[PDB]
């Protein structure tokens, strides 16, 4: 959720140049921002999942009944974070 | 253009200030002005260049006025000063005093209204037809090199 913030359109050091200036580093970098953030917490959901795979499967791994190793497989199926949906 | 403004005795109370003039201690004056509309086409140019030269006065020479009435001051710049407390029958004020680099602008802005002047000084301005060089000491006959 974020809010391009605006430039005071009466009062200005320059005019049209400066404050196009202006709106261009401060866009820049919120864009910069926003996207690192984004892969910040995409590459902390993956590393979570990924870590979280190897304690399930550990523990699943030791009964021999159908259900437990269909259960097994299911729950170690490879993940992506483009394949999570499905 | 004043006898456009059709009055009663207050075309005689500007005339009789106006016509009779005075200069180089002499004083002439120009009777029977009929006004026909003759005048007003000479007139009619005149009008338009006077709304050429506000559309087109850039944002630098409203400003100068102002502007030298804070830097300098004179009892002549208050002549000045007077016209425009006297009449302040516009103020439209404008919104930005920044003049960020709108140069080539600003160079043809003022070379339209120097040329609107021209026309209007065109209208105004009639032919020299001779050029004094010597004089006889009676002031009564002199000599010049031009023959219009």
């Amino acid at each position: 959720w974020y809010t391009v913030y605006n430039i005071n359109d009466p009062w200005d050091e320059n005019g049209y140049l400066v404050t196009s200036i202006n709106k261009l580093v401060y866009l820049g970098k919120l864009f910069v921002t926003l996207n690192q953030s984004w892969s910040k917490l995409e590459k902390v959901a993956m590393s979570q999942i990924v870590t979280t795979q190897n304690h399930l499967s550990g523990h699943l791994r030791k009964n021999e009944n159908f259900n437990a190793v269909y259960s097994q497989r299911v729950l170690q199926t490879p993940l992506t974070g483009q394949r999570v949906e499905s | 253009l004043i006898a456009v403004h059709r009055e009663y005795n207050e075309m005689q109370t500007i005339i009789d200030e106006l016509c009779s003039i005075q200069y180089r201690d002499v004083l002439i004056k120009l009777p029977d002005i009929v006004n026909d509309k003759q005048s007003m086409y000479s007139m009619k140019t005149a009008c338009i260049s006077l709304s050429m030269i506000t559309a087109m006065a850039p944002d630098i020479v409203r400003t100068y006025i102002d502007r030298l009435t804070l830097e300098d001051h004179s009892m002549l710049l208050i002549k000045c000063q007077e016209l425009l407390s006297k009449r302040t029958t516009l103020s439209t004020q404008r919104c930005g005093q920044l003049h960020a680099t709108d140069i080539k602008d600003e160079l043809k802005k003022i070379k339209s209204v120097l040329t609107m002047i021209d026309q209007i000084n065109s209208l105004t301005n009639e032919k020299t037809y001779f050029v004094v060089c010597d004089v006889s000491a009676d002031n009564r006959m002199a000599t010049c090199i031009y023959k219009n």
